[PDB]
């Protein structure tokens, strides 16, 4: 809920994108794969999906 | 071996146009440069006012080199008989 | 050695047509500006206000380089004998 | 040095099958134009009326460089002699 | 200062080679438009109808571009000696 | 002045290379309209056959093109003695 | 007047040089069109067999421009004299 | 009139030159070929097998039109006076 | 045989403009570079301090061919008899 | 008839400059098989070990039409009299 | 039949500015380099240190047939009398 986080990877069928701070504004498919959140301490988490919509923000 | 200088007059006057049909060229690179200024401004207004000064350098350095390209043709003939 | 200077008076009728080629190059670099101002306003129509500017900007140059290309063109022919 | 003028005939007319090379290059400029409002159209239907103006306004801007290219291409063989 | 007026009959016709090698250029501007046609109607099929008549518009023009460009490499030849 | 008139025999066959180097541009335009249908059918099948009438009328008129521009280079050898 | 008609043989493969110049870009639509097809599989295999011979069919169009260039490049040489 | 025949030995170099100019071109082509494919393969790995010998075969396509070129540059010398 | 020596000093004022012809083409680099870092940093600004560095490289080194090409029309004439 | 030979050893050094004209083009196929490595590379990382093969493949088949159309350059120079 | 050497001293001075032309042209396949490390690592910045190898090592090979076509461009003049 709301976490602070410094990068996330994300898998799609055009391929696999990558969000940073500030990334446009896109919404789109998840391609049923991994997922992963990189936090501000270097560490990584992993997350198996199935499916979804990624709503990312400017803000 | 016989020796033939020749001084052709009007070939002052043709390498101007070789000049000039690649003075126009840079133009494209121009177009190009605002073209993105805008594309990148409908998908990130909050960035417009940062990204100006590279498209002003990329459209200066574009401009001039068509004004180096023109500046020899105009360079090639008011001067040269 | 000999010394042949030579006037080809044709020559000025010739530069002009390699010149007048160059005109229509920044006509692409010239509507790549205003198509991507359409595909700028078709991603945030609400943006179009703060892109036709440098649209225009952009226009305002890119065919300025064709009638430097065009002069040319015109200064090589009718004042050259 | 020995002064011999000459008065080519035939760049009467040469020139203009270079400056007629350079009338077709800007229908790409056009139907950019035109594509890119069928694109913006696609993307955004009901902004379909406000970037019918634009795109006529780049048209012909491009086409009239074609029409000056076209200009000297045949202001260059039905006066000069 | 002596003048060797020249008049040379071959001319008439490599300049027809060249403003014809301009008559191809127009089809890749053809072929953009019909290109965008299909993929807005692809994009968009309710918007098939409106659109043609700019894509009808745009080819018509490029073409007769194209078509002036081969009226000067024909008319190059049939009138002139 | 003094007037010679000069037949060149060879010119005959120097334009005919010229033309021949457009030839093959509406080429990259005619790959253009088949590529469009492949990625619009990709895009929606459902409008494949709506949209085939224009591709093949696309390519017929880019090709009309270059044949004209292939037609100078068969009309510029095979009569031209 | 005075009438000085000359053949100049050197002609019989200047002109070749130049028809083996148009010979190259058609390759652009060739690779464009498969391109195309790759593309729209990768985006919908269900349609490969549906896309396939259009693909085909641009190929053997864009090589058969290629073609007659080259045949002026050959029909240049080994015929004329 | 008067007819000379002049055997310019010295343009068998001159067009073999003109012909590498095109011999170049299509490797736009042929990287395009390239280079759909691995996004073809970006878009679906699944697809790879089917997709390649697409790709050898424009491939093989283009390089054949520039070695076709290149055989006219080559062949314009080494048989040729 | 017999043996002519011949020394166009014009020959001096046209190459010039032929290099000057490829002095507008790396303004397309330019731009291209410039505006693929708007449309980086509209994607992902966090990148623009690290996708700065190589634009700038980009359009340092494009721009340094464009020089040398201005070079020689610099050398060519100021120069040479 | 009557029979003027000719040999020009100028035109031993002007084709060398219309074939280094076209040793700089290949060059886009260069960077087109390359820049679709980084995105493909970018769309799907753990294809990049598969997607290399090609890349570097098409390259230097791209460079091999570049060697050859240099080869001229060289071969045209320090051998031909 | 009559035979006439001869031997141009200005051509020596002409190639160059067609070998000049050449030079600003793999420029555009440079930034075509650049801008894909930037558009690649925009999509994924982790990979922005795998992708740089490449892009240098593609732009290098470009630059090289720059200096090729610069070299003789530079190897035309000050070495040839």
């Amino acid at each position: 809920k709301q976490e602070p986080v410094a990068a996330i990877t994300i898998r799609t069928n055009e391929g696999e994108m990558g969000v940073l701070a500030g990334h446009e504004y896109t919404v789109q498919q998840l391609a049923p794969g991994i997922l992963e959140v990189e936090y501000e301490g270097g560490k990584k988490d992993q997350y198996v999906i199935s499916g979804g919509f990624a709503h990312v923000n400017d803000t | 071996a016989i020796a033939y200088e020749v001084t052709v007059n009007g070939a002052n006057l043709i390498g101007a146009g070789m000049a000039a049909s690649g003075v126009g060229v840079p133009a494209i690179g121009v177009a190009m440069c605002f073209s993105s200024y805008m594309l990148a401004a409908a998908r990130q207004p909050n960035m417009s006012a940062k990204l100006l000064p590279y498209c002003i350098l990329g459209f200066a350095l574009s401009e001039a080199l068509a004004l180096f390209t023109l500046l020899i043709a105009l360079l090639e003939l008011f001067v040269f008989s």
